[PDB]
């Protein structure tokens, strides 16, 4: 790399991360997909 | 005993409803007319023998084949559900 | 251009973020949520639009046969740009 | 060479449980021509596929789950008879739909400038 | 007499006028094509058709060229296989390269076409053509260098839809396919210039980006949305309805589907009932479960019987669910079963089938000679019904005559004032029209039943009958053609009348109930207002409008996406709706719900599954099991008989229908009402641009 | 020169079709057709019962040396009355050839062994039974050879779901392990993957 | 339409070998309590093999019932020679399994279940 420098970009990296298994600063998975299904919400005002 | 609706289950091709036939041809304005407010549903039957249910008060069906019968015979038989005997 | 839910759990350039009566966000207690600070949006509006003195102009992404597969917009609309839908990217004429 | 005046059943064989050999009612039929192409290869073979069952989200990934084993399953059957016959011996409820086939259609392209008539067209 | 050709050497009979590729559809063999729809006219300008016959020096166009006596069709020829390469070039050195962006991707003619009957390289060297994007609606996306240049858009908008804003500008190269001007095409039948692009110029805007046609699985139900009853194809994909697509059926759907069919599928992910709901002490709505909602509904039909129970069915509702609880309703010996719309119930009523279903089939359309409508807007209540008229007038000729409000249909009419008046006219004999339909050899009279919600409704159907019965009486008695006709709007409405529910809710305002079941009914036809004080109302259904709204008890049901069930449409055919996706949350399907309901208040109903519900279905009316049959007996005489009897008098008022723009096509029942596209479309039909 | 099609010899296509004659002439009773396919392989279809008297002409004739038994599988296809077909691969090594030879059979007739033919057949046929559920009236030890213990149902089925109907675990209340039904985290999605359009007409089918 | 036997000809024979299978069974259970260390009784193993019997009892094709007997004497002699462990014979058992339930109103309860 010295000899080399590699392809600078905005969106790489500035810090180099190790494998962080078993630390609080591992990766913990989810959907990243909204709800599918909408529903209905009573009136909060009485009726009758 | 509290006559609610009748239905007339008759196909309208095999020989055996002829007779439901000729009594809804020639007799039903006749019958509608004495009852008004009896509700009279006329369906259809693909392969099976005509059939009169009798839907009394609370859910009582009772059904009467029609097979092989004449215009007279099914208002005989349609009477006597009218009259309760 | 991460953004911060009122739950105080960080938003993805999805629009997920765990409801606040939501179980599911058990799991990241005592750890950590995964969200890419980077936002591709953000970071293509902050580009530039180019202008060039043709009716029809080509884009491939740059780099040839490193970007994408070469398509063709026609800049003849004036009240909008052209837009290069594979890499989002901005095109015009050169008005006034 | 025995003789068995028996209707064939083999559903004590195949291992199917029994939930699944009583509540499911596969459905013959030719499946129907995909509207957005022309083409009609694939509306030549009928099709024995099973009723849907419920499909709910995984609660990591959000996934779709399943419990059903045959939900996936499609068998591909020559003729009506042949299909009907298999559900049969295999003891699965059916419902057979008729095949649909287009209607034979008369195409003049000399209708499009007709003299007095309504077919004339507008444009081209 | 047919004439023999031969394709590929192998004879086959075929009427002459046949084209060559008929006569290759007929002995099997389908030519490639672009511009060629059988449901439209013949362009032949795409060239991809080109055969060759075996003596012809020069290739034809298949699908224009008749077919001669003792022609051989070499449909794989060496000059066949090389014409196809030689168009496929020229289409594909055209076209973009958007594959990947392109929401045709995996169903695309072009693609199959080329991997079929083209070659696998390009010799095109030079710059490619681009077109600017034109805008025509919220509903179609056009991405114009796409186009091929087929003009089925263009046939189809004019030809069927009967709006004759598409066209192509230019000429040369330069063609271009679009409007000219900033115009919308907005029409209730424009999803399927959508369906009919071979190429994806013209794609669902909902539908983008959305989904790949390989991973979608195909369920095969059919329509709710009016009571045409159209064969539909839903594409779900891991549980989730994903498109709406027209599934054929020549004598109902005819390959299209309206655009409220098509695209209000994604008003079933808003406003969705999910859990049972009851009311606490502040009088609240919140949540519960299904034995404490039901244990309430029950100790409440436990508590009160007789007429002072009303149901009142919706406008989506099926077979099994009506009969169940009319069942339920009648373990009570409760009678005030009702249906949210109003038909003429003295004399016949709903006695004889024959006296509120369309009698002549929608295929029996393209027979007639001469059609009367009577107050009703075709083009909005049944877009189907009224694109067979279309297309009956355009190739025979038919003569329409339009009695009442003057709406824009697709086609030329004659015009008959706005008052029933004209209606007792006609049948007097003084109108001209009444000569009309006495030299018509097929005369058709088709009263909509929008008009029958009217106050005089029965003296305007009694008036039709009498017309149909002079036109009996003058033209031929003999014959299997029926007159006598009566258009539905409503799904759920036939199924009622067959079952035996008292039409519109005349009973229930004459004896307000204690207990109220609101089965689907979101119309509003009968409020709080209406009914007596603490009245406990129970709506059973899928969408929170109106009734979960001012309802006590709150039991959340299955869509016609969601249930098996059975419909029957405005004919009289019976079709029978497959399920695509599951209820969310804890909703149940509708005959479920009030068998549990029975079973907790004791009066069990006999059937524990769908089959046995479907028995029950067959032993009130066995035509609601005879699905795909259309064939009935005829009671005309019957029915006019009985309504000659007792008569009223016209109001005079003007027949105005509903519905007299797209905007109130657009919005018309609840998943109509939750959907944004629907949303979208009125806000465009009404602010332009 | 067509480099990217594949050469045709038909020389071998004249031998192997002289030489299927010479089967059928030979052994009418059993052989119900001879087929060979353009890239030079001869397909025998035979009665069911002729499986044993076939084998052996095939392995002991002077004029037919086919000591070697390839393989032996079974097809399932259901839109058959005789569903299962039986697939016997021969190799000669006298005369450097192969052979195969095709019967059918159901779901309850059995076929006869051919253990005594060939001694592969041993494993082979326990296997067809095991994925197919055929029967073989004279086997040594006809039993499972692949699937599990106590497994039901027969996995190469096309009526037989991909998964099966039950899956295992360990269960700590019962310190074993137990077999449940099958229940899928992510359900197997589904591709319809054939193009409407249709790619070969020398396979064509007539319309009917 | 004369079709092979497998075995058993009539139906008589399939009922022998039948008994016969039905023999060999319940004078095994003792032997796999013991070998295999089952904590179930004798008894409960005999009404296992009579329930597992009895569940074929609708049968009328001496054909399938010959196969019946057949994956009979296979899954005998799989226990006869501890090829099975106990792994599969309390998988005979179920005793994971929670109950699902009969009646019409649990089934509305739970689920969309028929
Ligand atoms: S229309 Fe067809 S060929 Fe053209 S970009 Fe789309 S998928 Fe590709
Ligand atoms: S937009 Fe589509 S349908 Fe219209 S001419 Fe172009 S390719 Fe044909
Ligand atoms: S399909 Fe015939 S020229 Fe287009
Ligand atoms: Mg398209
Ligand atoms: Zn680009």
């Amino acid at each position: 790399p010295t000899t080399k420098p590699p392809t600078a970009r905005k969106y790489i990296w500035t810090n180099h991360k190790f494998n962080v298994s078993g630390t609080p600063q591992q990766y913990v998975p989810y959907s990243t997909t909204r709800k599918k299904i909408q529903e209905w919400v009573p009136p909060s005002t009485p009726y009758k | 005993l509290g006559l609610r609706e009748i239905r007339i289950h008759l196909c309208q091709r095999s020989p055996g409803s002829q007779g439901v036939r000729d009594f809804i041809e020639k007799r039903y304005v006749e019958l509608k007319k004495a009852n008004p407010d009896l509700p009279i549903l006329i369906r259809e039957c693909s392969d099976v023998q005509p059939k009169l249910w009798a839907r009394y008060a609370f859910g009582q069906e009772k059904n009467v084949s029609l097979n092989n019968f004449s215009a007279d015979q099914v208002t005989r038989t349609l009477e006597n559900v009218l009259s309760g005997k | 251009g991460v953004r911060t839910s009122p739950t105080g759990e960080k938003v993805t350039h999805t629009g997920q973020a765990y409801d606040d009566g939501d179980y599911r966000r058990v799991r990241f207690s005592d750890r950590q949520k995964e969200v890419n600070e980077n936002f591709a949006i953000d970071l293509i509006a902050e580009q530039p639009v180019s202008e060039v003195g043709s009716r029809v102009i080509s884009c491939d992404g740059g780099g040839g046969a490193l970007g994408h597969p070469r398509v063709y917009i026609n800049l003849d609309k004036e009240t909008k740009t052209g837009t290069c839908g594979y890499c989002g990217l901005q095109f015009r004429q050169p008005h006034h | 060479l025995i003789a068995v005046d028996e209707k064939l059943d083999i559903t004590t064989l195949t291992g199917v449980p029994e939930e699944h050999i009583k509540t499911r009612k596969v459905r013959i039929f030719v499946p129907a021509r995909n509207n957005m192409q022309s083409g009609v290869n694939n509306t030549k073979k009928w099709k024995m596929e099973f009723d849907t069952r419920e499909r709910w989200e995984n609660p990591l990934m959000g996934w779709s789950s399943t419990a059903d084993p045959l939900s996936n399953l499609v068998l591909t059957f020559s003729t009506k008879e042949d299909a009907v016959a298999f559900a049969e011996k295999n003891g699965w409820s059916f419902d057979v739909e008729e095949r649909k086939v287009p209607k034979p259609k008369s195409k003049s392209y000399g209708a499009n400038f007709s003299w007095n008539k309504r077919t004339r067209v507008s444009t081209k | 007499n047919l004439i023999e050709v031969f394709v590929d050497g192998q004879s086959v009979m075929v009427e002459p006028g046949t084209t060559v590729l008929q006569a290759c559809e007929k002995v099997g063999m389908q030519i490639p094509r672009f511009c060629y729809h059988e449901r439209l006219s013949v362009a032949g300008n795409c060239r991809m058709c080109l055969v060759e016959i075996e003596k012809a020096p020069k290739v034809v166009a298949a699908c224009a060229m008749p077919v001669m006596k003792g022609w051989n069709i070499l449909t794989n020829s060496e000059k066949s296989k090389k014409a196809r390469e030689g168009v496929m070039e020229f289409l594909l050195a055209n076209h973009p390269l958007d594959c990947p962006i392109c929401d045709q991707g995996g169903e695309c003619d072009l693609q199959d076409q080329s991997m079929m009957f083209g070659s696998d390289r390009s010799r095109f060297l030079e710059g490619k053509r681009a077109v600017e994007d034109k805008n025509i609606g919220p509903l179609v996306k056009t991405i114009m260098t796409r186009c091929i240049q087929c003009t089925r858009c263009i046939r189809f908008a004019s030809e069927i839809a009967g709006v004759d804003d598409l066209g192509t500008t230019g000429r040369g190269n330069d063609m271009q396919v679009g409007t000219y001007i900033e115009k919308m095409f907005m029409s209730e039948l424009s999803g399927n210039i959508i369906d009919i692009c071979p190429v994806g110029a013209l794609t669902s805007k909902p539908y983008a980006f959305t989904a790949r046609p390989w991973e979608t699985r195909k369920t095969e139900s059919i329509d709710v949305m009016d009571a045409v009853g159209s064969n539909i194809v839903v594409s779900t994909r891991t549980g989730e309805v994903m498109r709406i697509l027209p599934r054929m059926h020549e004598d109902i759907n005819e390959e299209w589907i309206s655009d409220k069919t098509r695209f209000a599928y994604d008003g079933l992910k808003r406003q969705r009932l999910t859990q049972p709901m009851i009311r606490n002490e502040k009088g609240l709505l919140t949540y519960t479960t299904w034995e404490d909602a039901l244990s309430r509904v029950a100790g409440m039909l436990q508590s009160f019987q007789g007429n002072d129970v009303a149901a009142i069915a919706g406008g989506l509702v099926d077979a099994e669910a009506l009969v169940a609880l009319k069942d339920l309703l009648n373990r009570v010996d409760s009678d005030s079963l009702c249906t949210e719309e109003v038909f003429p119930t003295a004399g016949a009523g709903t006695d004889l089938r024959s006296n509120y279903l369309l009698n002549t089939t929608i295929a029996g359309v393209e027979e007639a000679d001469v059609i009367l409508l009577v107050g009703t807007n075709p083009r909005f209540e049944a877009p189907l019904f009224n694109a067979r008229i279309r297309k009956s007038w355009l190739h025979n000729d038919l003569k329409v005559a339009l009695i009442g409000s003057p709406v824009d249909l697709t086609y030329r009419y004659d015009h008959l004032g706005d008052s029933p008046k004209i209606l007792q006219d006609i049948a007097s004999g003084n109108h001209p029209f009444s000569q009309i339909l006495k030299e018509a050899k097929k005369p058709m009279v088709v009263l909509g039943s929008s008009a029958l919600q009217r106050s005089d409704g029965t003296a305007i159907l009694a008036a039709v009958s009498n017309i149909a019965q002079n036109i009996r009486l003058s033209s031929g008695v003999t014959g299997d053609w029926k007159v006598m006709n009566i258009l539905h709007r409503i799904a759920s409405q036939v199924a009622a009348l067959d079952l035996g529910y008292k039409p519109g809710v005349e009973a229930i305002r004459k004896n307000p109930p204690k207990v109220l079941f609101l089965l689907g009914a979101d119309g509003g036809c009968i409020t709080r207002q209406d009914l007596p004080k603490d009245c406990f109302i129970i709506y059973q259904g899928h969408h929170g409008d109106v009734g979960a709204p001012m309802a006590d008890v709150i039991l959340p049901g299955a869509a016609y996406t969601e249930k098996s069930a059975t419909y029957v449409n405005t004919e009289g055919r019976a079709q029978q709706t497959k399920v695509a996706v599951t209820p969310p949350g804890l909703a149940r399907e509708d005959w479920k719900i009030i068998r549990a309901l029975s079973e907790i208040a004791g009066m069990t109903l006999p059937y524990d599954t769908l089959d046995q519900v479907r028995s029950r279905l067959e032993e009130v009316s066995p035509n609601l099991v005879r699905y795909d049959d259309v064939e009935g007996a005829n009671y005309f005489q019957q029915a006019n008989e009985l309504s000659k009897l007792v008569n009223q008098q016209l109001l005079a008022d003007p027949l105005v229908p509903p519905q007299l723009t797209i905007k109130d096509f657009y919005m018309t029942d609840s998943i109509s009402r939750a959907s944004q596209t629907m949303a979208k479309c009125v806000k465009a039909v009404t602010e332009g641009i | 020169t067509r480099p990217t099609i594949r050469p045709r010899n038909d020389v071998v296509h004249k031998q192997l079709s002289a030489f299927g004659q010479y089967v059928a002439e030979i052994l009418p009773k059993y052989v119900q057709q001879v087929q060979v396919s353009c890239f030079n392989e001869l397909e025998i279809f035979i009665h069911p019962d002729g499986v044993i008297p076939v084998l052996t002409f095939l392995r002991d004739h002077t004029n037919a040396q086919f000591k070697s038994l390839a393989d032996l599988t079974a097809v399932d296809v259901p839109t058959r009355q005789n569903r299962f077909e039986i697939v016997y691969n021969l190799l000669s090594l006298r005369f450097n050839s192969r052979i195969r030879v095709k019967t059918y059979t159901d779901e309850l007739t059995p076929i006869e062994s051919s253990v005594t033919v060939y001694k592969a057949a041993n494993w082979y046929e326990r296997e067809i039974w095991d994925m197919f559920g055929v029967f073989f009236a004279n086997h040594p030890d006809l039993r499972r050879i692949l699937t599990d213990y106590g497994f039901e149902g027969h996995p190469f089925r096309k009526d037989f779901p991909l998964s099966g109907y039950v899956e295992l675990r360990y269960d700590d209340e019962v310190k074993r392990v137990v077999a449940e039904p099958v229940e899928l985290a992510q359900e197997f999605r589904k591709f319809d993957l054939n193009s409407p359009w249709e790619a070969f007409p020398a396979y064509r089918q007539p319309p009917e | 339409t004369s079709v092979k036997p497998i075995f058993s000809r009539d139906m008589n024979e399939a009922k022998r070998r039948v008994r016969e299978l039905y023999r060999a069974w319940y004078r095994e259970v003792p032997n796999t309590v013991h070998l295999f260390q089952l904590d179930i009784s004798v008894k409960q193993g005999r009404d296992k093999v009579r329930e597992m019997f009895m569940k074929n009892a609708h049968v009328t094709d001496p054909r399938v019932v010959d196969l019946l007997v057949i994956k009979g004497k296979m899954e005998l002699e799989e226990t006869i020679n501890v090829w099975k462990q106990r792994t599969h014979i309390m998988r005979f058992f179920h005793e994971t399994e929670a109950p699902r339930p009969t009646d019409f109103l649990s089934k509305f309860y739970v689920g969309h279940d028929p």
